[PDB]
RNA sequence: AAGUUUGAAAAGCACUUUGGAAAGAGAGUGAAAUAGAACCUGAAGUCGUGACAAAGACAAUGGAAGUACCUCCAUUUCAAC
RNA sequence: UGGAAAUGGGGUGCCCCCACCCGUCUUGAAACACGGACCAAGGAGUCAAACAGACGCGCAAGGGAGGAGAUAUGCCA
RNA sequence: GAUGUGGCCUGGAGGUUAGGACGAAGCUUAUGGCGUGAGCCUAAGAUGGACCGGCCUCUAGUGCAGAUCUUGGUUGGCGUAGCAAAGAUCUAACGGAGAUAUACUCAACAUGCAACGUUGGAUACUGGAGCGGGGAAGGAUUUCGUGCCAACGGCACUCGUA
RNA sequence: AACGUGUCGCGAUGGAUGACUUGGCUUCCUAUUUCGUUGAAGAACGCAGUAAAGUGCGAUAAGUGGUAUCAAUUGCAGAACAUUC
């Protein structure tokens, strides 16, 4: 049976799951640790250079 | 967590609690929202009162920035 | 994505007598004519390939993280936690112990090692030399060669210091600033042996605040109330007030005999 | 360093020919480490070393060939007899032996140089 | 370890074996087994009879639809063969123990074979071509024997 | 398709003898050859051999309760106990 | 105090009695209904998203992010 | 068909507590003991040779008798069906381990059979639209000499396009 | 009797299991980082004292020159600046 649930509209009908024969449609955010590591490192070392300018 | 679940019950039953006689197939009734008014017409009726049809007039380009209105 | 499906493989379908099962294509070679795309098949395709995209991580409230890190801390006072966590601490003169700030002085592991010593950690020290040994299982084979028990820590009111301490063996080090609940509490059970500085026992306040002040640092935070002002239940299960109330006991039908009470009233 | 496993044992065995010179050092003696102060040096032929692990144990004798593709020296003193009454050279790795008398050349004693802990 | 059986007296002892010998090993078990309890000149002279075809080895268990024979009555028996590769091979093995017997200083005219036992050896593969453009296996079964005799 | 994964080290079986040879019987190396060369461990299934149990034709297997014979199994007892 | 006795297990045979071949679809199978020579290894309710209910935990007329930054921090995803 | 279980079992992680060259894992069983049961534990190995058990949490590619299921191996039928178109070989001497190969008795037969290459004789077949002598397509050392007989020439070989 | 059946000890055939792993898969980071008519990628044929495949190389052919290092390479030949030819 179905019973008293919400109509569900969830739009995934697309090819987005990588699979054997799509390549996929997705991003994930593995690497956000990293780049914010790396953000800060840029600006630590863009400040030494421009020193002593703000 | 897998082991929580019920098919670690449910192994060496043969059939997960799908029956005999009906059996679990793919697609016994169409897929998503089909026969809303066929052959769901019963379950959209009653639980869903209002699902087809139209209503009012239309408003093209809603801005609801100039909309904001809250209330204490 | 593409491991197990790389055969241009195809059905043979009925009127051979052969499972309806894709076979390779082709000739020549030992794997024509064989079964492929199947999580059954040999060279097949996995059942639900695992993806990249599972939950990995989880969120947790602020609010419960602190009310954790303070239950682990509030643990680690009571020595009878302590040693039922697994710590040897039999010669240790106080809990929780609390040393001078001088330590944070030392360059050499001599010297380190003479503190520990007269301290009295030694023997928890010993305990996690000794029990160094080869992990069990395929882990060895996965960077994750030696396993060891949890030692002390010993609690730093800042990042100074600790020159002399980082080669010990079995000895871990924390800052008061930032405390982490995966030490406080190894493998989820509460009573970690710590060893304070007093420069960091003072902090402690200020850091967590009190059950009417809020806490400087974390901004709005406040101790818990305790659900029971008293948690001894059985002093006042056993007060004379509820004594006085209790029901009075009264007198019991004696114990049945050895011999066989009789049933026929005939 | 190499949290790696398979990364270590793979530079281990498939090291080039200088770098297993460094890798088949030995110790040296007592009289040696104060002489020169230093405590360990890679072995070369014409050495004179002792066994210290193994069957043989407290042997003595001079440093013939160092294999470097088996991980082996080979000391002539220490050898055995095959079926047919002939004698072959038994290897043995340079971490259990220790070396007694070094052979000294110009480029050798440059070495010696380098290494003083003094 | 080499032999299922160990000798009482293994001073008055021979031995002898052999291995992957391309004999059937169907016929070699019939061969070999009928000389189990048999002096070792009683042995040799009946294989020499059974090469003159005045003598049949019986075939007791691997003899589904062969021959029936008169020589095989001896035996109690009705059907038996004379298999010629397989006896030529086992006059050599009995040779061989002799040889062994006379080496330690033993009299070959008093010995008894006591230990007799055939098994199956890996098998070689060969192909035939049957009707409809079909390929099927075409083998061989050779065999591995061994055997040991004492003194009276 | 296919790990050449013997052994710490080839120390990879000199020599005697039977055989055309393959090999067998001895001897020897090695802590182990039950580690003898694509040689660590060496399962299941199937087969050979020795000893024993018997057994008509009820296809065989199976249950329940006894008995005959066996038992490299366990536990208990061995003195006014 | 023994090559001991006894009581339980274990093995093989025998006697009297009892006893249709497993899995499956089916109102109905033992069936003249289908799949079934033997063994080893492999083999099938999973992951993600929207909603709802029951149960556990924190706070409460308020609850909570996310993205990002800052410095302990330059061992530490 | 629903639900419960300080219910059983498998690979890995955070803790804690132990074991091992005086022998870990794995493997074998007329080795008993325990549990209603999934299973757990001990004994023996005249097996093996280097790792691994219990308990509390966490986690998952986590339990097989059958899908005309997949891959590998084995197996009764079975020494069975058969190895029947193209007429066919016989003899002596050389060669070869391939023989005239024996325990007693004994003259020889009735106790070493069967099978092979070369040469000389004999007897046959192909019958010039030939199992004659040369080429194209296709093949690519199959050509020649010496040696050898593990596998291959569906029987055999001392021979061979091996 | 014989064939056949059953249990135990030993032995064959067979290659599972356990332990091992210079391989795979997945996720991050660094930078003076992006081929060719000045003939590339790909294809062919050759080269060692002994050399079939593979690896390296091109009639200067398992390689010439330079810097560093510091005594081998090895199945067997062969050769023999150490001040580093
Ligand atoms: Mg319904
Ligand atoms: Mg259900
Ligand atoms: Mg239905
Ligand atoms: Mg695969
Ligand atoms: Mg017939
Ligand atoms: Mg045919
Ligand atoms: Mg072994
Ligand atoms: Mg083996
Ligand atoms: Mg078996
Ligand atoms: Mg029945
Ligand atoms: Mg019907
Ligand atoms: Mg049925
Ligand atoms: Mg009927
Ligand atoms: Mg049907
Ligand atoms: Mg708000
Ligand atoms: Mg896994
Ligand atoms: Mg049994
Ligand atoms: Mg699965
Ligand atoms: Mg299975
Ligand atoms: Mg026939
Ligand atoms: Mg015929
Ligand atoms: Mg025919
Ligand atoms: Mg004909
Ligand atoms: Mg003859
Ligand atoms: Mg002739
Ligand atoms: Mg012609
Ligand atoms: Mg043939
Ligand atoms: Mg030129
Ligand atoms: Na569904
Ligand atoms: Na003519």
């Amino acid at each position: 049976p179905k019973g008293n649930n919400a109509i569900p509209h969830v739009h995934q009908k697309k090819h987005w799951n990588p699979c054997s024969s799509q390549k996929g449609n997705v991003k994930v955010f593995l690497n956000q640790p990293a780049q914010k590591h790396r953000r800060r490192r840029l600006r630590l070392l863009k400040a030494k250079k421009v020193f002593p300018r703000p | 967590p897998t082991r929580f679940k019920k098919c670690r019950h449910q192994r060496g039953s043969t059939f997960c609690g799908y029956g005999r006689v009906g059996k679990h197939r793919k697609h016994e009734s169409g897929r998503g929202n089909a026969g809303g008014m066929h052959h769901h017409r019963i379950n959209f009726d009653k639980y869903h009162p209002g699902y087809f049809g139209k209503l009012g007039m239309d408003h093209y380009h809603r801005k609801k920035n100039p909309m904001w209105k809250p209330t204490i | 994505r593409l491991s197990g499906m790389n055969h241009s493989a195809h059905s043979w379908g009925t009127g051979r007598a052969v499972a309806r099962i894709p076979r390779i294509s082709g000739g020549g070679t030992s794997t024509s004519g064989a079964g492929a795309f199947g999580n059954m098949c040999r060279g097949g395709r996995m059942f639900a390939p695992t993806k990249i995209f599972r939950r990995w991580h989880r969120k947790i409230n602020l609010h419960q993280k602190r009310f954790a890190v303070v239950s682990a801390l509030a643990a680690s006072s009571v020595p009878s936690l302590v040693m039922s966590r697994g710590h040897q601490i039999g010669n240790v003169p106080e809990v929780p112990l609390v040393v001078e700030d001088s330590i944070q002085g030392y360059e050499k592991t001599k010297e380190a090692m003479a503190f520990l010593k007269a301290i009295a950690a030694i023997d928890d020290v010993n305990r996690v030399n000794d029990s160094r040994e080869i992990r069990a299982g395929r882990g060895k084979m996965r960077n994750r060669r030696y396993v060891a028990r949890r030692g002390p820590m010993l609690v730093m009111p800042n990042n100074k210091g600790t020159r002399a301490f980082r080669n010990i063996f079995g000895l871990d080090l924390a800052n008061v600033s930032a405390l982490n609940l995966l030490h406080l509490a190894p493998g989820g059970h509460v009573g970690r042996f710590v060893i304070w500085t007093q420069s960091a026992f003072e902090q402690l306040d200020k850091i967590f605040g009190t059950f009417t002040e809020a806490s400087a640092v974390k901004k709005g935070f406040t101790l818990p109330a305790p659900m029971l002002t008293n948690t001894d239940v059985t002093r006042i299960m056993q007060s004379e007030e509820v004594r006085r109330v209790l029901k009075p006991k009264k007198l019991q039908a004696k114990k049945a005999s050895r011999f066989q009470t009789p049933t026929n009233g005939m | 360093k190499c949290g790696s496993r398979r990364k270590a044992r793979r530079a281990h065995f498939q090291a080039p020919s200088h770098v297993r010179r460094v890798l088949m050092s030995a110790p040296l003696s007592k009289e040696l480490r104060a002489k020169y102060n230093v405590r360990a040096m890679p072995v070369r032929k014409d050495d004179e070393v002792i066994v210290k692990r193994g069957t043989f144990k407290g042997r003595e004798g001079k440093v013939t060939a160092c294999y470097r593709l088996k991980w082996v020296i080979l000391i002539d003193k220490v050898n055995r007899e095959k079926a047919n009454g002939s004698t072959v050279a038994v290897g043995i790795h340079p971490s259990n032996v220790e070396i007694t008398k070094l052979k000294l050349t110009h480029h050798r004693k440059s070495i010696l140089e380098r290494k003083d802990r003094s | 370890t080499h032999y299922s059986r160990k000798p009482q007296v293994s001073s008055k002892s021979a031995k002898a074996k052999v291995s992957d010998l391309r004999c059937h090993y169907k016929n070699t078990f019939e061969t070999a087994n009928v000389i189990n309890g048999m002096p070792l000149r009683k042995a040799q002279q009946l294989y020499r009879q059974v090469l003159a075809k005045t003598r049949c080895i019986p075939f007791k268990r691997y003899n589904g639809k062969i021959g029936r024979t008169a020589q095989a009555k001896e035996w109690g028996q009705t059907k038996g063969r004379w298999p010629r590769k397989s006896v030529v091979a086992m006059m050599s093995l009995l040779k061989n123990a002799e040889a062994n017997a006379i080496e330690k200083g033993l009299d070959p005219n008093q010995m008894v074979i006591k230990h007799v036992q055939v098994d199956q050896a890996a098998r070689m593969r060969r192909r035939t071509y049957r009707a409809h453009g079909r390929i099927t296996p075409y083998m061989c079964s050779p065999c591995h024997v061994q055997l040991f005799m004492s003194e009276k």
